[PDB]
């Protein structure tokens, strides 16, 4: 009803929603065979989980001269999320991290 | 100001022309003036400013003004002054013999002796614990520039693996300090030193973080358990980076040793058998050590060792008689321990770096250096004509009359094993005929011939006709016949400073009572507390 | 705030499980997307902590750690790459 | 003070002697004979028997410059400048037509002034130090001759610093106890009678210090050696220079010391011993250079043990035999050096005995051996016979008194037996005698010997008065050759007959007890405890040799192990305040024991770094959980800079760690855990123990009255201890430096050589076109880290982040740059750093020392415009920026790649 | 007591890491001993008090005393200066960060021409005769 | 228009937590059923930005990834490398990746 009660019950779900998200994403770093097939779960998770928990954090105690850095923080966790394993995907591939065996097409060398 | 807000100028005059000389580096001559301009106004303020706490008195300045307590106070008190007029002179003598070396022409040698002695009058004159330890980071991190600054503008694996042995065990040691001194504003409320006045004597809790406290200082200063790292590092360093350290860096640690165990142990009396017990066996194994050496530069380490266990007995015999013996051994070997690594560092630089018996007859072919060596290391044998004598004799003095025959017993037949090893470098090095040896004065891996580095760059070059500090003849080995290689500016320094260590001998009264003045500021700290805290 | 401390524990079974990841990782390159996962795990703890201890000096840390975050991870690639670009 | 006014002309005439020796080639020895002696003519008739000058000279130690001539020391200054003045006439006809003489009469003069100090020495402190100065200069004349006496010299100092420390040990005891430092007073203290085991221990204290300077039983082997210095250098040495300063010391001494049955015991036995083992290894050594050593040996040995007897009867025969002995040795190394330059040779291939060249130089030889023999009208044979008297009674009962008399005569049978091997026998043209202005100075001691065994009436009056005040009774001495049969003559009788007779079967004696004997002599017992010394030293030299850092700590460990087993019984902890343990606190703690165990058990130094980057993380954490928001702010940022670092150094190392054996990290771990707990264990028991420190307080309730800012972190960092700050920027700057300095001393290790297994024509290579990602991203991370650095600095005194997190927030900006480069040549910072970080630490001094305008040294000077609080705290910090700026862009140009691009 | 238990996990972490060969990882073992350093600074301000000293009037006895985080702020500073000068040490000794090296002494000598500058009259102190 | 920012960031929040729901279904399928293929894409993206950012989305989709870029062409035609998790056909991935394009081309645009 009121217009602190649905902020709060937002930020609780949303922080919810970001752990369970980063429960994911670390069960993925488990129980998956490639290191690109790890980044390609990470460069998501790790994105979508923080700004999940950063916004309801935010929503949590919503004080006013923290906006603009969330605003911010949120679209600077999103490209360094998509960068770093963008980069990290790359940097093993260079340094020869092996695909897995379950690979059925592949249009770059690997030798 | 109020002539006690000048006090901080010991640390803000160099802490400025340091951060100027790092500007403008490349005019040598202009920062070669600049830095002997400063250290010779320091040695003039605490030589002035020894004459303000000659009656006891205890000059403290409130750093920014705030409540006692609450800021860092500087303090002065006839102990800390002795320490900065001796490091000081001490720091003069070494960068004079650093110009004539062939050190001082390269990169940022005028700003870290000018940090480095910043570092060392904060360390001195700092009241409280924490700005200390802060001080203590002040004066190692520019040590560790110089010791890579060498004659010839190059680093080998040897003196990179002595800094990091250096380095590594003095970030341990700092670290130990560090976590003392936070276990003791854990127990206590304060780290000012003045505010600790009794908080030893009173609970154990605290007791055994100024322990640790005075074994990280005990680190610093290489005492017998941990003493191998100072033998293993000074060796290895440039002859005039090892005399400038001979004097600054275990001394301040033996300064911070006597300042709080005489303020915060208030000199227990119940803690003193240890001190006796580590100091005697330092006083011993040091100079066994020395004795079991074969390089003259590597023999000297191990002596400094000794004689550091020689200073520290001075505060477990605390007492009227037992500071005093002790601050008057630390002043005078310091200034004696300069002296000798400046003596045989002078051979190092012309002769170059070998071992005992490679050279020979060095008495007869360069008589300058062979007088300053002869006669600071009759003074640190303690030998009569000459000040360690009468160092040697107050701390027999003391130490019987406190009962230590043990501990007296090591400190008299201890000069025996020192006079055997400065006999052994007498005879290896200046004893003999004058034999025609090789005009080879930089190991290789010193050399700026078989290094791929590109070299310290030098002051002197921008002339052309230098390449790294050598005359190169310009452009348009063979046994060198015995001769004198060491001119009057390279024995300069260590022959001035060993008619210090003769002047304090024959006039040692003059010394004498300057001790004691400041040995009554610690075994009765009541007017240093009492100028702290109000 | 007992969505917070669920939620703090859930983020640190994630860390610890990502860690264990970091550790047994057969290619060197795993133990960098670990240490990428498990950097954004602890700015979402930062957050969620400065949440739990009520504290207006958060975000700060949040603007800084993912500059952080990045830095330290784009490095470790660089380090993957045997320094090579 | 005329007494010292005497002692400072001895001494003004050594300071003088080089200047003579210089201007006179070698007649320079005929003045300071002149003013050697006359000083000694001086001192025994311009002053006193007995006065007592004393200038102040150390009243802090209560040491004074006091200088006494009680008749002992009036027989001895006599005794030792006499000599000294005739060795100076003989030796400027002994020394060669040279002109560089200096180096021997500075310290031929300057021996006779320490000896004039010894004997003059009312102060047991002053008297080491002229002991110490004798020593020295003993050294220093051995040194001479060359290589010959480098070894014998440095023996000789040891062995008499041996000695003459335990002298410093003695007199230490004796200033400690008696509380004062007179030997006027010391030896007449009511002590010696109280407690004899104080007595015991200064008298043997005080025995080997005279045994050492003396050459005693275990000492003697640096006497015979000596011998390498010239002969006249000898014969003050022998005579009265060195060897009669022990025996100066035992005669003072003995007014206190001479009741006690270890003094008398120790110096009777032991002078005995080594007077018969010198008189036999004089009778059987050859060259008169060995001999003569050998015998002043025995001498010195008689005349300790008839000291050692400790009588008034023996203080006078122990006077008379030292004057006797300075006396006929100082002529017999005299003759033995003129009959050495005379001919050339004192043993090439031998020499025919003495009596060849009779006239002149055979007659004082046959005057100084027969005195040194003891026949009948000499110095040397009423002397003699008054030592006989005196040993007659020494103490120990009614037996052992008796023996000592018969040893005495065995001692004094080989004495003469060796004398008579002197003056004749092979010690394996020359018309040109002796200058009368050589031999003479030689024949004076010789006929001095004769005139005062003749005429010995001259003597009493003086060495009697010299005995009375050596101990403290007095005896009626008369030197007269009476021919009253006394037990004191009957054994001289039977030396000079069993002399003889042993003098006639010579040979097979000799060849008798040379097999038989075994070394108790020779040089190789001082060397073999030198060896074992520099043997032990090498030992416990071996402990710390290897200079590895893994070894120098365990050092630091053990010490570390034994102050934590001191500690846990040690502390006994207050109860506790509050709970400094929270809900949100066993998570990070979790997050931080894993990250430890994953980076202390890593075997690649990637996984490494990045668990030290998670370290990093969880330590921010942990800081920002205890409410520290500044500190966990800059520890996220230097986890950033030092990971950034450890990436840039281990581009250059290889991808594992060095495998280090078993049963070595067992025991590392074993220690670790150990000091683990020890630190965990003071951390619990020393911390939540207390309210709030007193300045904490302050700093919370003073901080925006004080400084205007609320951020009590940075008002504590720039405002009250502003001098931590100052010293940790310019620490900073130096690391800066100094880093600068190690990268241009040696070659940093070139990036290693990855070998990329990817073909060339594949994308996910080509750098330039493939950082693409970075250089579109830095586009909006450059702008934003600046405005972020720039919005720290400015509040960072009402807010978290003064000027160290707005430094390292632009240190990660530059290691953006670093990144984003396509290669290694645009990499490179192109901005002066070295210039940045000068400009930031004169910065931060100057604000700091701007404070003196109102105030002291770093102190703000807020003034306020509007309503703005502006302060110098904001100068200081943009300093602090601009150091720490120009370090991370040093550490980043510098380690950055390799890029060899800035030299011609 | 946990910021007593994570001080002694990275002080046992820093015992064993400095014990270990590679001088890498013993600048690990000395940043992690740092951060112990820092860890019981921290603690010595009490610790039972979890606020931040930002607020208008802070609260004692409820808020994080001030000086062992200045204290902390400022090591940090120093021990990352010391680390990062000890990283640039690592990579200019040897070919490697190899740290197993014994004594060294003889590679800062000259060659030492045998026997001396006198073969003829050896010392007869030196057990090597 | 005070709360337009409100209603659009809480339609973003709802485009993400079905991509986040869609991210948790990742994490649990059973093995055998993710088929990673690499791609080579043809980008249609002149400028740095356009490409990076399509990179950028690509990666945070959450069943692809974009490994590097380069353009073997004279100046222009961007190509991506692109890493894609249960697209079992190559067709199939860069028919999604030309969707994905599309719909981000149509918007950061004239
Ligand atoms: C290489 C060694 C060189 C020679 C070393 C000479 C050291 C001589 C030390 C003499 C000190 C006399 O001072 C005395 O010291 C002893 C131990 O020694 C202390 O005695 C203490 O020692 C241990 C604890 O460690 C306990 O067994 C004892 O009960 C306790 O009192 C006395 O409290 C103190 O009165
Ligand atoms: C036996 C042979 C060796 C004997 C060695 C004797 C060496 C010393 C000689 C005695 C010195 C004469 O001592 C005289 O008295 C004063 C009173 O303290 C000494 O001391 C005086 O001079 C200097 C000042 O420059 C300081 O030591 C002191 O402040 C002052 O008291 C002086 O040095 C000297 O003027
Ligand atoms: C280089 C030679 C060194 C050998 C030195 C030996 C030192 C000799 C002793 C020096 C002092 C002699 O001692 C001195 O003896 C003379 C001479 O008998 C005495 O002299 C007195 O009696 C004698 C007669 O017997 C007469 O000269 C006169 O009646 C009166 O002067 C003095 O009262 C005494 O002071
Ligand atoms: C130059 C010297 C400087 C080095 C100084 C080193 C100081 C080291 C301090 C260690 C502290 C010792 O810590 C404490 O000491 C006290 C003093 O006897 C002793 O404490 C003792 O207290 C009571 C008596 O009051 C005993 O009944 C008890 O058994 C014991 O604990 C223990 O030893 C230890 O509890
Ligand atoms: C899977 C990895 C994560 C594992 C998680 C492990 C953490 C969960 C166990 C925590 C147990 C509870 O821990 C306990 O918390 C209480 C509050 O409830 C703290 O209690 C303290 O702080 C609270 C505030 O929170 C105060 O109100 C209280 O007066 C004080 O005592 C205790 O000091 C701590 O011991």
């Amino acid at each position: 009803m009121s217009w602190e009660l649905v902020a709060t019950v937002l930020g609780s779900v949303s922080v919810l929603v970001g752990a369970v998200v980063f429960l994911g994403g670390a069960i993925g770093l488990l129980r998956f065979p490639d290191l690109y097939v790890r980044s390609s779960a990470i460069g998501a998770a790790a994105g979508l989980g923080l700004v999940f928990v950063i916004a309801g954090a935010f929503l949590l105690h919503p004080t006013w001269e923290a906006a603009p850095k969330v605003a911010v923080a949120a679209i600077l966790q999103f490209a360094s999320s998509a960068i770093g394993a963008m980069y990290i995907a790359r940097a093993g591939f260079l340094s020869g991290a092996a695909p897995t065996t379950a690979t059925r097409y592949s249009q770059i060398e690997f030798t | 100001m109020t002539l006690e807000s000048a006090l901080t100028l010991f640390v803000a005059v160099p802490l400025l022309t340091a951060g100027v000389l790092v500007a403008v580096a490349s005019r040598t001559r202009l920062i070669l003036t600049v830095l002997f301009a400063v250290l010779g106004t320091q040695l003039a303020a605490a030589v002035a400013t020894v004459p303000w706490v000659s009656d006891g008195s205890v000059v403290v300045h409130q750093v920014a003004l705030w409540a006692p307590g609450v800021s860092i106070p500087f303090v002065l008190d006839m102990f800390s002054a002795l320490m900065l007029t001796v490091t000081s002179l001490l720091t003069l003598t070494c960068a004079a013999f650093a110009v004539a070396a062939g050190e001082a022409y390269k990169r940022f040698y005028p700003p870290l002796v000018l940090l480095v002695t910043a570092g060392v009058n904060g360390a001195l004159l700092t009241g409280d614990l924490f700005n200390f330890f802060v001080f203590v980071e002040v004066m190692l991190l520019p040590s560790y520039g110089l010791m890579m600054i060498t004659r010839s503008g190059r680093a080998s694996v040897v003196g990179v693996a002595a800094s990091r042995l250096y380095i590594s065990v003095n970030l341990l040691a700092s670290t130990i300090l560090l976590i003392g001194v936070a276990l003791i504003y854990g127990v206590t409320g304060t780290v000012n030193i003045a505010q600790l006045h009794g908080a030893a004597s009173e609970d154990t809790a605290v007791a055994v973080a100024t322990a640790l406290v005075l074994f990280a200082l005990a680190i610093k200063a290489a005492v017998v358990p941990v003493h191998g790292w100072l033998a293993r590092a000074y060796p290895k360093m440039s002859p005039a980076v090892t005399a400038m350290f001979s004097g600054l860096h275990t001394k301040i640690a033996i300064y911070a040793i006597y300042r709080i165990y005489a303020v915060i142990f208030d000199g227990d009396s119940r803690y003193l058998w240890v001190g006796v017990v580590v100091f005697s066996a330092t006083m011993l194994i040091g100079v066994l050590g020395a004795v079991g050496e074969a390089a003259p530069r590597s023999i000297l380490a191990f002596h400094m060792v000794s004689q550091i266990g020689y200073i520290l007995l001075g505060v477990a015999l605390f007492g009227p008689i037992g500071l005093t013996a002790g601050i008057f051994y630390l002043l005078h070997h310091m200034i004696v321990k300069a002296a000798l690594f400046l003596a045989i560092g002078a051979i190092e630089v012309r002769y170059g770096p070998r071992r005992l018996g490679q050279l020979s007859g060095l008495a007869k072919t360069e008589p300058l250096v062979a007088v300053a060596f002869f006669a600071s290391a009759m003074s640190l044998a303690g030998i009569p004509p000459f000040s360690g004598f009468v160092a040697k004799l107050s701390l027999i003095i003391a130490a019987l009359d406190a009962g230590q025959i043990a501990a007296a017993a090591v400190a008299v037949v201890v000069s025996i094993l020192t006079l055997l090893s400065m006999l052994k470098i007498w005879t290896g090095i200046f004893l003999g005929e004058p034999t025609p040896t090789d005009s080879r004065t930089l190991p290789e891996g010193l050399d700026p011939a078989h290094s791929e580095a590109t070299g310290i760059p030098d002051g002197r070059d921008v002339d052309g006709r230098h390449r790294d500090g050598v005359e190169i003849t310009g452009a348009a080995p063979d046994m060198v016949p015995p001769g004198r290689r060491i001119g009057l500016a390279l024995a300069a320094p260590a022959l001035a400073l060993s008619v210090v260590t003769l002047a304090l001998g024959l006039g040692g009264q003059l010394l004498l009572e300057l001790s004691g003045t400041a040995a009554a500021n610690l075994y009765d700290p009541t007017t240093y507390i009492q100028a702290v805290l109000g | 705030m007992i969505v917070v401390d669920i939620a703090i524990v859930l983020v640190a079974i994630a860390a610890v499980l990502s860690s264990y990841r970091m550790i047994r990782g057969p290619h060197a390159g795993d133990r960098a997307i670990a240490a990428d996962l498990l950097f954004f795990a602890f700015i979402a703890l930062l957050a969620l902590v400065g949440v739990r201890v009520d504290s207006p000096f958060v975000y700060d840390l949040v603007l800084v750690a993912t500059l952080v975050g990045l830095v330290s991870a784009l490095s470790l690639a660089r380090l993957m790459s045997g320094g090579r670009r | 003070v005329t007494l010292t006014l005497a002692l400072a002309v001895a001494f003004g005439i050594a300071a003088i002697s080089p200047l003579l020796a210089r201007t006179m080639g070698r007649d320079a020895g005929w003045p300071l004979a002149a003013m050697l002696g006359g000083l000694a003519l001086y001192i025994w008739f311009a002053i006193p028997v007995d006065t007592v000058a004393s200038v102040e000279w150390m009243p802090a130690l209560g040491v004074e410059l006091r200088l006494s001539l009680d008749p002992l020391a009036r027989v001895f200054t006599m005794i030792v400048l006499g000599i000294g003045a005739v060795v100076m006439a003989y030796s400027s006809r002994y020394l060669g037509r040279g002109s560089g003489h200096g180096g021997y009469y500075g310290l031929m003069t300057l021996f006779a002034a320490s000896m004039l100090g010894l004997v003059l020495a009312d102060d047991v402190v002053v008297l080491f130090v002229a002991w110490e100065f004798t020593t020295l200069c003993s050294f220093f004349l051995i040194t001479l001759a060359g290589p010959k006496g480098t070894q014998p010299a440095v023996r000789t100092l040891l062995v008499t610093v041996a000695g003459g420390l335990c002298l410093l040990t003695a007199a230490a005891l004796m200033v400690v106890r008696t509380g004062t430092t007179v030997l006027s007073e010391i030896l007449v203290d009511p002590v010696w009678s109280a407690d004899p085991a104080f007595a015991a221990v200064i008298a043997v204290l005080i025995a080997m210090a005279a045994f050492t300077k003396s050459a005693q039983f275990p000492f003697q082997a640096w006497l015979p050696d000596a011998m390498v210095a010239a002969t006249p250098v000898s014969a003050y040495l022998h005579a009265a220079a060195m060897v009669k300063a022990g025996i100066y010391l035992l005669l003072r001494f003995s007014e206190a010391l001479h009741d006690v049955p270890v003094w008398n015991l120790l110096l009777i036995t032991c002078g005995m011993t080594t007077a018969v083992l010198g008189a036999v290894f004089a009778m059987q050594r050859d060259d008169l250079k060995e001999l003569l050593a050998y015998s002043t040996i025995s001498q010195l040995g008689f005349l300790v043990a008839t000291i050692g007897v400790g009588t008034p009867a023996a203080m006078v025969a122990a006077i008379i035999h030292t004057i006797a002995h300075a006396l006929f040795k100082s002529s017999l190394f005299m003759f033995v050096g003129v009959v050495d330059h005379q001919t050339g040779t004192r043993a090439m291939s031998g020499l025919p005995r003495l009596y060849r060249i009779m006239p002149g130089t055979a007659i004082g030889v046959g005057l100084a051996a027969a005195s040194m023999a003891g026949l009948p009208p000499l110095l040397g044979f009423v002397s003699k016979e008054w030592m006989f008297k005196s040993m007659l009674d020494a103490p120990g009962g009614a037996w052992a008194g008796p023996a000592l008399g018969a040893l005495a005569v065995f001692a004094a049978t080989f004495t003469f037996a060796y004398s008579a091997r002197f003056l004749l026998g092979g010690f394996v043209e020359t018309i040109e005698a002796p200058r009368a202005s050589f031999f003479l100075p030689a024949a004076l001691p010789a006929v001095l010997g004769l005139v005062l065994g003749l005429t010995g009436f001259l003597l009493e009056p003086a060495v009697a008065a010299a005995a009375r005040a050596s101990i403290g009774e007095g005896y009626e001495a008369d030197f007269g050759l009476w021919h009253g049969f006394a037990p004191e003559l009957f054994m001289s009788m039977i030396v000079i007959t069993l002399g003889i007779v042993l003098v006639v079967v010579r040979h097979p004696v000799d060849r008798f007890l040379d097999r038989e004997l075994a070394p108790i002599t020779g040089v190789a017992t001082v060397d073999a405890l030198r060896r074992w010394a520099i043997a032990g030293g090498a030992r416990v030299g071996d402990v710390t040799r290897t200079d590895r850092i893994s070894r120098h700590v365990w050092a630091v460990l053990l010490v570390l192990v034994a102050l934590a087993a001191v500690g846990v019984v040690a502390v006994r902890p207050e109860p506790e305040v509050g709970s400094p343990v929270r809900a949100e606190d066993w998570i990070v703690v979790v997050l931080l024991v894993v990250g430890t165990a994953a980076m202390v058990i890593s075997r690649s130094r990637l996984g490494a770094v990045a668990n030290v980057g998670i370290v990093g993380f969880a330590m921010a954490l942990w800081f920002f959980t205890l409410g520290a928001v500044d500190v966990a702010l800059t520890q996220l940022l230097v986890e950033v800079l030092t990971v950034v670092v450890i990436v840039l150094v281990l581009q250059r190392l290889p991808r594992a760690f060095h495998t280090v054996s078993r049963s070595r990290t067992l025991v590392s771990a074993a220690v670790a855990i150990v000091v683990g707990l020890a630190s965990g264990a003071a951390v619990w028991a020393m911390t939540g123990r207390r309210e709030l420190s007193d300045v904490g307080r302050y700093f919370l309730d003073n901080a925006e009255q004080d400084t205007g800012g609320i951020n009590v972190v940075n008002t504590v960092l720039v405002d009250y201890r502003a001098l931590d700050t100052l010293g940790e920027l310019t620490v900073l700057g130096v690391a800066g430096l100094a880093v600068i300095l190690a990268l241009h001393a040696r070659r940093a290790l070139p990036r290693r050589d990855v070998p990329l297994a990817v073909h060339a024509d594949s994308p996910l290579l080509s750098a330039q076109d493939n950082g693409v990602f970075l250089r579109t991203f830095a586009r909006i991370l450059g702008p934003l880290i600046v405005l972020l650095s720039l919005y720290f600095l400015v509040r960072g005194h009402n807010a978290p982040g003064g000027g160290f997190n707005s430094a390292l927030i632009g240190g990660a900006g530059i290691a953006i740059y670093y990144l984003r480069a396509p290669s290694d040549k645009a990499a490179r910072i192109r901005v002066p750093y070295v210039a940045v970080i000068a400009a930031g630490v004169i910065i931060g001094v100057v604000t700091g020392l701007a404070g003196f305008v109102d105030g002291s040294f770093l102190l703000p000077l807020h003034a306020y415009l509007g309503d703005v609080h502006l302060t110098t705290a904001l100068i200081f910090d943009v300093g602090v920026y601009l150091a720490v700026l120009g370090v991370i862009m040093a550490a980043i140009d510098k380690l950055g790649g390799d890029d060899r691009s800035d030299e011609p | 007591m946990t910021l007593a238990i994570s001080v002694g996990v990275l002080m046992a972490g820093f015992v064993f890491l400095v014990l270990q060969r590679g001088m890498v990882r013993v600048i690990l073992g000395f940043i992690l001993l740092s951060h112990a350093a820092h860890l019981t600074l921290m603690a010595a301000g009490g610790a039972s008090r979890r606020e931040a000293p930002l607020v208008s009037d802070p609260d004692p006895a409820l808020t994080s005393d001030g000086l062992p985080q200045a204290f902390v702020l400022t090591a940090i500073v120093i021990a990352f200066a010391i680390t990062i000068y000890l990283l640039v040490l690592a990579v200019i000794g040897g070919d490697d960060d190899d740290t197993d090296i014994g004594d060294l002494d003889p590679l800062d000598l000259l060659p030492e021409t045998p026997g001396g500058a006198h073969p003829e009259d050896p010392e007869p102190d030196e057990p090597s005769t | 228009w005070p709360l337009r920012i409100a209603w659009f960031l809480l339609w973003f929040f709802w485009q993400q937590t079905t991509t986040s729901a869609k991210v948790v279904r990742d994490a649990f399928l059973p093995h055998a059923s993710i088929t990673p293929g690499f791609v080579r894409f043809p980008t249609r993206c002149r400028s740095e930005l356009e490409v990076t950012m399509l990179s950028s989305l690509i990666t945070l989709t959450p069943g692809t990834l974009t490994l590097g870029a380069h353009h073997p062409g004279e100046g222009e035609d961007w190509e991506i490398v692109v890493h894609g998790m249960y697209f079992p056909d190559p067709d199939d991935l860069t028919a999604s990746l030309h969707d994905l394009e599309n719909h981000m081309l149509r918007a950061i645009r004239r």
